[PDB]
């Protein structure tokens, strides 16, 4: 079919990543602003979220689906910081184009970004610190000011911060053949409107959502050795020989009901509505019943409480039973009602310790973006206490590597000098786009922040404290701050991992030389 | 002129395929991106792949696909090089059509000078161990940067040589790759790839229950049918799990059901009741590297399960790692004469991971030269103009016009350096000018390197390929290229 | 964002000369409506008759029309420079850099490097190289920077004597036209101490004609001379003949061209005459012989009768034009070009012109630098130092300046095939710690120093390159916009 | 690069118009004038300067051309094909990179070389009694000037073209004069009723001679009608020419060669007749022939023919012969050519090529090739193989030491171009080489070609 190579092919390859690339660079920094897409269902999303765009962004450039694929691998390697990363494909990709019309050779620009990238490292042990950081009494909410970036919550990130670092406190358990690590992914968050951010209650246990059938059951459980089982088989009215299988099939029904009577489990979980003959038997027997529950949330209830799902009670023989070993523990059963409804609270689970979140805020597309942020900020958390290593954040990190690079160029010298010049000034458009959404100046920062790391590494002793050397920018006012009186902070995992992931994705866009489009059935 | 106007376009359409190649030769090759029509994207410079999903309505283009599709099936290798000697044969056709040479003096006078070729690559061949591990790499290293990730392929090089030395024989036979399986999964870095001396099964099975997590002294077996009802009912499923705890089968091997059994809920439950690792939906040609490898034979039907056929593994146990879930098999019991071993490959986005796998089939199928024929020769197109050397020179010996044409095969040789020049960024006549001052007279094996922009030893900077790559490929070359001139035209028929 | 569009359609302007830069530099062919071909290094002529599109190809053509004056020569190397400039600035202005900033740390960067112009000319005079030496040891190169590469060695030993003759402060343009010659060859030109001019009408006694004079005298006259009626036209003709011959002149110059009668009157008395005497030959021989223009036979008196040393009858390419030898004043060498090739005439027509103006500022001030392209490249490393600490974000400005000069090194192995980095990892340890005066050679094929090559070119022609280069720029950067009407 | 490089390739389609025109056995091309008129012609120069083509590249040759015709005008073909050899092996050399002065001046280089060697081969003709000398500007003609069919024997018409300058020219053997010597056609009769006198012969309108003049007593200048006899009976001229016996419509240039010879004078008016401007005539008689049996340096060659071309074709090889006898007298360097100096100049720039080695051993190399152009041009029209013909000439010049031997075109023999009487001028040959790489130097500098609007 159509069969189109030569420079051009990488001409359009940038074109179309630099239209694209206009949807992150609004988004970027916590004065980005959001960007509402049309689904063409009749409804709307309203997303700053470089995953959530890049899935449903329509491409026609082969090219540019590459982008997305990157987004995705992003989110469980790291999690967070998706416009603050895939950004750099921009002018990284624009400036090698300019070597691609030279006679630069393809391979110098590759090499030349691998021998950057591969002694970067040492130019990032100069900026790395330990978990301790400063003197203390701050210690997991500096690393939850990291998610304030390319996000709006940091408003309200004064009080969301002692919400995400209580949630993740009590859920600590041993894995990893014997590391301490918190299992995230794991929290459940609510939707809820009404009162303030300030409101939001955060629940050290598990919270379920559903509505009770018999208000006169045990709805509060008072002291410990609560035991509740989990079914996954649905006990309800269900298809004169008509009449004789529903007499049978209610006698069976009873039957594995009377089993979970004997074992003594004050909650049962049924997925489906439970019918009046079981409502009967729960209400002698002092039993709470639970219907409506979904099938992912039982599957954390299984290892947070320890009662085992049962797909059908059978065994070897043809005997039907409910063995003991399917019931969960937890220290008590709590429930209040929660935005118009009444949730059951398991708190103090025996197996695993689990925490829930609930929410607040204006509509339903508010709480969408709300959560989100907030469930990108539990992999932050995660992958600084993994590796103890981190580094200072405001945009300082790109400014101060650039500096060391052009030193480094003279010492490898030759022709792959040039393009590391050329990689030093694509990592410049991360602190100018940060001006850009701050409604500011760009080159007035950068060429002052610069002039303090170029200095910084002429400092014998580091003459006096420091002089010139220090971290952190202030996007609002427009200042040259530290890092400690700004209290930002990003984790090194996150940093090293986004040039590290984008060094093959750059490349492979550099890699493509003949485009051929094959016509379809 | 008709006949002479047809293999006129014919050339015209070769150049024009060897023209898109040229930039993906050699290690400095450039990758193509082609759009295919049921809308999935494949970016790679492998001439198997550029030319699988090439769709061009001229005749002879088509048939440049299984000509290119016939070196895979003798070498399987150098896609960055012997895939332009295809086109290189008929670039040069266009003036031997002047003279009024006949197609059957053409095909005499390549055939001729290739059975030559081969002897000269056998003047040329070096001592090669069976075992060694730095001397095989040399040759492998023309093909084995390639890709973006061949800068992680330093530890890559010797993976992929002790892979084949793993399962090999010392009698030089065909070597077959079926033993050795590459095995995928999601997440992870090429760097990470490590090999495993037994079965990995990477297929996701349902997971209803999913309750055991891992077997120990377990009993591996073979299941073709499905265990469901024919289409009291659980009764009937019991009895049948009273005969594999009877013969004491741990894991059960099932296709997929899904055409007439499908699945069934209690099944599932009671395998999971009883711990009994059980995975499904297997594909139909797994039945055979399940058998040969671990030594099971399939089983048909209920009655014909026995102990005899099932056989043993020390330790079963399902990797979880990334989010992806694979099953490895520690140990292998009931050994046989075709022992299978695995690589597990790690990558991040899918067209990733199938990069780096066209990679290693491109890689291991080099040590099968190597094996088969201990020959080694210089790489990187340094014995092209040394094999020339050797053609020209006799051509005052031709007796007649016949050496107008075997000075062109000589200078069709020229075509691989002028290719590799204007690849690496180098001028075309400064290479060819000092390789034809080099190869005059000192010694072997040199040549124009592109790393050193220079002439000099190949095997100082550790490139070199197999006798093997070049002898069975130019022979191929020049057996099409005969047949291509035997078109006098194109008719559409019925 | 309407300049952008501005200056890519100006891009293309130098990217045509590109290749032209340098000794090894090419030529620009131009067939015009009249099928006249022209084939010329020097842009001005090519910009001249170039077609324009947008009102800002006519502020190069202004600058280089102008660059006669200012410099003459190295247009290549100027007008190039003016394009790069907004080249480069293509990201500021992008920004929230406005073009202000631009055009002000400009002429902060030129004070800057104007003022290290001046400190690498030096001026030693004493005891080294004086007249006769420093117009042909140090000019050998200096003056053809472009052209004429093979007959380089032939016009060091003839055009230097001939610009030997012009004294100082006097620098007259005038006199130094050259003509055109069929046939011939270059080093074989005879030089000319007086006016010459083409005969351009051939004559019945052209064979005839008086070989030589001894005390030849020049005399300039108006009279159209040309024939009861009959006796009438005749005598007043020939009365008028009479009176020219009491003032004893051997040479008369008639504007309009005369018929037989007077031809006869001075061949039967030797007295020489040539008609169609162009306006602009007749004040060159005021300038030389001294002698007046008469209108008319009223005013005419025998002191308006000038002389000259002797007079011949030159023969060269199969025509015989006039010559005139030993003027009373000549500040200049009459110069006269051979070949047969008209291309070949025009090719160092220009390039002779633009010799001159070599002379002419190096009778004022004596000086020399490195050449080569080596100015802009100890200039630009020592704007790096400086533009650091000067008024905050003119560091990031200035560097962009500093990057624009390092055209010239890029254009330079352009030509001669070498490597655009390597060249600059050589020069950047030479203009650093091998002090200054280390430039590129083209002969050795490597980096050597300027001093032990010889060749040197003056500092004024950059002074005036980045002034000639200023307005150009800052014009295209104080119009943001651009109407057409119709 | 790309741009020069179909230049080059529509430089060599110029070359390959004029290749079967190359010497004097070279076969002309039917050209047809932008009138309807049909143009034939075996006059190289002819051809290439009234062809116009499309391309720029074509029109640079012209100009090229253009002086070879008013200097040379015999032989114009070598210019281009030595032109478009130094263009040819630029396909080579510069796509190696190497700049192409750095080519450029490896050919001036070799030329110098090339003119030392050609001087060396020079042969005097003046040496030699005014018997021999004379006799030798006669067969100059006879061979390499003769082209066109017929001339088998040109003896005829050609021996009072060849005697005519030579009794114009002094016998100090230095002299020029393009003003009186000039070629007269006329439409009938035959080429061979040519004639040679001393005088002109116009298109316009007898009397016995006298004692004292010389006869006829020529003046170049009813009651009016026989006044004006008066006058001249008053200086007894016989025959008058009455411009403003009488003439009727004569024109003034024309009787500038009858006031030339006869040392007479242009009359403007009958009032300024004079006996001072009476000249001196042999004989007058009908057409009127003019003759003058005095010394004078006038000479016409009345020229007639059937048609136009035949005249045209036959004065421009006799027109041309007054350059080519200037160099045989004038000049005392006299060389011998066709395929000789050429192969001789080739194998002594080879041979420097491999001395000094470097770059300049390819650029050499590409002169030497260039010069070879020629012989195997030459060899195609002559029906000979080119590779066997440089063969042969090679092996002959550097087992034996004379480089008169040369390539044979016509079937002479022996291929010694001293017996076969096969002059070239030597200013000739130097001049068709330098102005032929002066243009090659241009050629290698065009970058973008500039043509205005239409």
């Amino acid at each position: 079919g159509e069969k189109i190579s030569g420079d051009d092919i990488r001409n359009q390859n940038v074109l179309a990543t630099m239209a694209v690339a206009n949807v992150v660079k609004s988004s970027l920094g916590p004065v980005g602003l959001d960007k509402m897409l049309v689904d063409d269902i009749g409804d709307f999303t309203v997303t700053n979220d470089g995953a959530t765009i890049l899935s449903l962004l329509d491409v026609q450039h082969p090219a540019g689906k590459i982008l997305v694929e990157l987004a995705q691998q992003q989110d469980r390697e790291i999690g967070d910081g998706t416009t603050s990363v895939v950004i750099i494909a921009s002018e990284l990709l624009k400036r090698a184009n300019e070597l691609v019309k030279n006679k630069i050779h393809p391979t110098t620009i590759i090499t030349g970004f691998r021998v950057a990238l591969r002694e970067a490292i040492r130019f990032i042990n100069e900026v790395l610190s330990t978990s301790v950081d400063t003197l203390g009494k701050e210690t997991l909410i500096n690393i939850a000011k990291t998610s304030m970036s390319s996000k709006i919550i940091g408003a309200d990130s004064d009080f969301f911060s002692n919400m995400v670092v209580d949630a993740l406190l009590a859920v600590k358990t041993q894995n990893s053949k014997g590391e301490i690590k918190y299992p995230v992914k794991a929290v459940n968050v609510l939707k809820a409107h009404g009162k303030s951010a300030t409101e939001s209650l955060l629940v050290p246990g598990y919270a379920l959502n559903c509505t009770v059938a018999s208000q006169a059951m045990p709805k509060r459980i008072a002291g410990g050795n609560v035991k509740i089982a989990c079914l996954d088989l649905n006990l309800q009215k269900a298809r004169e020989q008509l009449e004789q299988i529903r007499k049978r099939e209610a006698g069976i029904v009873l039957e594995r009901v009377k089993k979970i009577i004997d074992a003594g489990a004050q909650v049962v979980l049924t997925t489906k509505g439970i019918d009046d003959l079981c409502l009967k038997e729960f209400v002698e027997a002092k039993i709470m019943g639970v219907r409506r529950c979904k099938k992912e949330d039982l599957r954390r209830i299984a290892r947070a409480t320890g009662a085992t799902l049962v797909s059908s009670m059978s065994n070897l023989e043809g005997e039907e039973t409910f063995e003991s070993s399917y019931l969960g523990l937890c220290d008590e059963v709590v429930q209040a009602k929660f935005s118009d409804d009444e949730c059951i609270l398991i708190k103090g689970t025996s197996k695993h310790s689990s925490s829930s979140i609930i929410l607040r805020g204006a509509n339903d597309y508010s709480l969408d973006e709300m959560e989100r942020s907030l469930h990108d900020s539990l992999s932050v958390v995660k992958r600084t206490l993994e590796s103890g290593n981190v580094v200072p954040g405001g945009g300082c990190v790109e400014a101060a590597l650039n500096i060391y690079l052009d030193n480094f160029a003279t010492t490898v010298g030759s022709r792959e000098q040039l393009a590391i010049a050329e990689f030093a000034a694509a990592l410049l458009i991360i602190p100018k786009t940060l001006a850009v959404n701050a409604a500011k100046d760009s080159s007035e920062l950068v060429a002052k922040l610069r002039s303090y790391h170029a200095a910084s590494q002429m400092a014998k002793p580091e003459v006096k404290r420091r002089s010139y050397r220090n971290y952190g920018l202030d996007l609002i006012r427009g200042k040259i701050v530290d890092e400690i009186h700004a209290g930002v902070l990003e984790p090194t995992i996150s940093k090293v991992k986004s040039l590290k992931s984008a060094l093959e994705a750059c490349v492979a866009i550099l890699r493509i030389d003949t485009m051929i489009t094959v016509d379809p059935e | 002129e008709k006949p002479q106007e047809v293999r006129k376009a014919n050339i015209i359409a070769a150049r024009s395929v060897a023209d898109a190649i040229r930039t993906s030769l050699g290690p400095k090759g450039m990758d193509k991106m082609i759009k295919t029509s049921r809308g999935e994207i494949i970016i790679s410079n492998d001439g198997h792949t550029i030319l699988k999903q090439m769709a061009i309505l001229h005749p002879v283009a088509r048939m440049l696909v299984e000509v290119s599709a016939a070196q895979d099936s003798e070498a399987g290798d150098g896609t960055t090089s012997v895939v332009i000697l295809t086109g290189a044969l008929l670039g040069a056709a266009e003036r031997l059509l002047n003279k009024g040479i006949h197609p059957t003096i053409i095909a005499d006078s390549f055939q001729s000078a290739a059975k030559r070729s081969v002897d000269i690559l056998l003047e040329m061949c070096h001592k090669v161990s069976l075992s060694d591990r730095e001397q095989l790499v040399r040759a492998a290293s023309t093909s084995l940067s390639s890709k973006i990730v061949s800068q992680y392929s330093s530890f890559l090089a010797p993976l992929a040589v002790d892979s084949v030395l793993k399962i090999s024989d010392e009698n030089s036979k065909n070597v077959d790759l079926n033993d050795i399986r590459l095995v995928k999964k999601v997440g992870g870095t090429i760097d990470d790839t490590e090999m495993i001396d037994g079965v990995v099964l990477t297929q996701t099975a349902i997971k209803s229950a999913g309750g055991p997590t891992r077997k120990e002294k377990a009993k591996i077996g073979l299941i073709q049918f499905q265990i469901s009802p024919p289409k009291e009912e659980r009764a009937y499923l019991l009895n049948i799990c009273k005969k594999i705890k009877k013969a004491k089968c741990n894991v059960l091997l099932i296709q997929k059901s899904i055409l007439r059994d499908a699945v069934n809920d209690l099944a599932l439950h009671f395998l999971s009741k009883l711990n009994i690792m059980v995975v499904k939906d297997i594909e139909r040609e797994e039945i055979e590297f399940l058998s040969k490898g671990l030594g099971c034979k399939p089983i048909a039907d209920i009655e014909l399960f026995t102990e005899d056929r099932l056989g043993s593994a020390d330790l079963v146990e399902e990797i979880d790692s990334d989010g992806s879930k694979i099953v490895r098999v520690t140990g292998i019991r009931n050994n046989n004469a075709r022992p299978t071993v695995s690589v597990v490959i790690r990558g991040a986005n899918n067209m990733i991971i199938d990069e780096t796998e066209r990679s290693l089939h491109d890689a291991l199928c080099v040590i099968r030269c190597l094996v088969k024929e201990r020959g080694l020769i210089a790489g990187g197109g340094a014995p092209e103009i040394e094999i020339s050397r050797r053609l020209s020179k006799e051509a005052r010996s031709m007796e007649g016009v016949q050496a107008f044409i075997w000075q062109e095969f000589a200078s069709a040789l020229e075509v691989i350096p002028t290719t590799l020049a204007e690849n690496a960024g180098l001028n075309s006549i400064k290479v060819v000018t000092e390789l034809r001052s080099k190869h005059e007279n000192g010694e072997l094996n040199d040549g124009i390197s592109v790393r050193r922009s220079g002439t000099t030893n190949t095997y100082e900077e550790h490139i070199l390929q197999p006798v093997l790559v070049s002898t069975s490929a130019i022979t191929l070359a020049s057996e099409c290229v005969k047949s291509i001139l035997r078109i006098d035209d194109i008719a559409f028929s019925r | 964002g309407q300049i952008i569009s501005n200056i890519n359609a100006c891009v293309a302007v130098q990217e045509a000369l590109k290749p032209t830069l340098g000794p090894l530099g090419s030529d620009i062919l131009i067939v015009t409506s009249n099928q006249k071909t022209t084939i010329s290094n020097d842009g001005a002529t090519i910009l001249k008759l170039l077609d324009v599109v947008h009102p800002a190809a006519k502020t190069l053509v202004d600058i280089s029309r102008a660059q006669d004056a200012e410099v003459g020569d190295g247009t290549t190397s100027v007008t190039i420079l003016a394009g790069e400039l907004m080249k480069e600035a293509k990201p500021f202005l992008e920004e929230g850099i406005s073009s202000h900033l631009i055009m002000k740390g400009y002429r902060k960067a030129v004070s800057l490097a104007v003022e290290k112009i001046n400190e690498l000319a030096v001026d030693i005079t004493s005891e080294k190289s004086s007249g006769r030496e420093l117009l042909e040891r140090c000019a050998r190169t200096a003056m053809s920077s472009k052209l004429i590469h093979n007959n380089a060695d032939f016009f060091v030993k003839m055009c230097v004597d001939a610009v030997l003759s012009l004294d100082r402060n006097d620098l007259d343009d005038k006199l130094i036209g050259i003509k055109k010659i069929p046939g011939g060859a270059m080093e074989e030109s005879l030089f000319i101490n007086g006016v010459a001019f083409k005969k351009t009408f051939s004559y019945a006694g052209f064979e005839q004609q008086p070989k030589k004079f001894n005390n030849p005298k020049i005399l300039s006259l108006n009279v159209e001379l040309e024939l009861a009626i009959v006796d009438a036209e005749w005598q007043l003709i020939f009365e008028k003949l009479r009176q020219v011959e009491e003032t004893g002149a051997n040479i008369v110059l008639s504007k309009l061209p005369i018929g037989d009668l007077a031809t006869q009157f001075f061949a039967d008395r030797n007295i020489f005459c040539a008609g169609r005497v162009s306006a602009d030959d007749m004040n060159r021989v005021i300038q030389a012989v001294g002698g007046s223009i008469q209108s008319t036979t009223s005013d005419i008196k025998p002191e308006h009768l000038g002389t000259c040393a002797l007079f011949e009858e030159m023969q060269i390419g199969s025509e015989r034009y006039n010559l005139f030898q030993g003027c009373p004043q000549a500040k200049t060498c009459t110069l006269l070009l051979r070949g047969g090739a008209e291309q070949v005439i025009a090719e160092v027509e220009r390039s002779l012109h633009d010799a001159i103006m070599i002379v002419k500022r190096a009778l004022q001030n004596k000086l020399i630098v490195a050449g080569g392209g080596a100015t802009e490249m100890e200039v630009s490393k020592c704007l790096r130092d400086y533009s650091k600490t000067i008024a905050g974000k003119q560091q990031m400005i200035i560097n962009a300046f500093a990057k624009a000069l390092e055209v010239i090194p890029r254009q330079l192995c352009e030509n001669a095939g070498f490597d655009a980095i390597e060249i600059l990892n050589k020069l950047r340890l030479a203009h650093s710690k091998g002090e200054k005066w280390y430039g590129v050679v083209f002969e050795t094929e490597n980096i050597g120093d300027n001093f032990a090559k010889f060749v040197w070119e003056p500092a004024l022609v950059k002074i005036n390159a980045l002034n000639s280069a200023t307005e150009a720029t800052n014009l295209i950067l104080s119009v943001d916009e651009t109407i057409t009407n119709k | 690069l790309e741009a020069k490089k179909s230049h080059i390739l529509a430089a060599r389609s110029v070359a390959s118009i004029i290749k079967t025109s190359l010497g004097p056995r070279g076969l002309d091309k039917i050209l047809i004038s932008p009138d309807g008129e049909i143009t034939i012609t075996n006059d190289g120069a002819t051809i290439l300067s009234q062809m116009e083509l499309d391309n720029e590249i074509a029109k640079l040759l012209v100009q090229l051309s253009k002086s070879q015709d008013d200097e040379i005008g015999d032989g114009t073909t070598g210019v281009v094909v030595l032109a478009s050899a130094l263009l040819d092996q630029a396909l080579e050399l510069i796509q190696k990179g190497i700049h192409p002065i750095k080519i450029a001046n490896g050919f001036d280089e070799a030329a110098k070389l090339a003119i030392s060697k050609l001087e060396e081969t020079c042969d005097d003709i003046s040496a030699s009694n005014d018997e021999l000398f004379r006799d030798f500007l006669l067969r100059a003609a006879k061979t390499s000037l003769g082209s066109k069919i017929v001339s088998k024997d040109h003896d005829r018409f050609a021996e009072m073209a060849v005697e005519a300058v030579i009794n114009v020219m002094d016998k100090d053997r230095k002299d020029v004069d393009f003003d009186l010597i000039k070629m007269q056609g006329r439409v009938g009769g035959s080429i061979s009723d040519s004639k040679l006198i001393n005088g002109v012969i116009l298109d316009k309108d007898c009397v016995l001679p006298k004692e004292g003049s010389d006869g006829v007593k020529l003046a170049i200048l009813q009651d009016k009608f026989k006044e004006m006899i008066d006058d001249v009976k008053k200086a007894g001229a016989d025959v008058v020419i009455c411009q403003w016996p009488a003439v009727r419509w004569v024109g003034g240039q024309e009787l500038e060669h009858i006031a030339i010879s006869t040392n007479g004078r242009i009359v403007p008016r009958f009032q300024d007749l004079s006996k001072d401007k009476l000249g001196t005539c042999s004989r007058i008689y009908e057409m009127l022939i003019i003759e003058q049996s005095k010394e004078t340096k006038t000479v016409t060659c009345f020229v007639r023919g059937s048609n136009k071309m035949i005249v045209d074709e036959a004065e421009r090889a006799l027109h041309d012969s007054l350059c080519v006898v200037r160099n045989l007298v004038k000049d005392s360097r006299v060389v011998y050519g066709g395929g000789a100096a050429e192969v001789t100049m080739s194998l002594a720039v080879s041979e420097e090529a491999d001395k000094q080695r470097g770059i300049d051993q390819y650029a050499f190399r590409g002169f030497a090739q260039a010069l070879d152009t020629i012989p195997m041009t030459l060899a195609e029209n002559s029906g000979l193989d080119p590779i066997g013909t440089l063969s042969t000439l090679k092996s002959k010049q550097l087992k034996e030491k004379i480089s008169n031997i040369g390539v044979d075109c016509l079937g002479y023999g022996s291929n010694d171009m001293k017996e076969l009487f096969v002059v070239d001028p030597f200013i000739g040959k130097k001049q068709q080489i330098l102005l032929a790489t002066q243009l090659c130097r241009m050629i290698l500098k065009i970058d973008n070609v500039i043509i205005s609007g239409k």
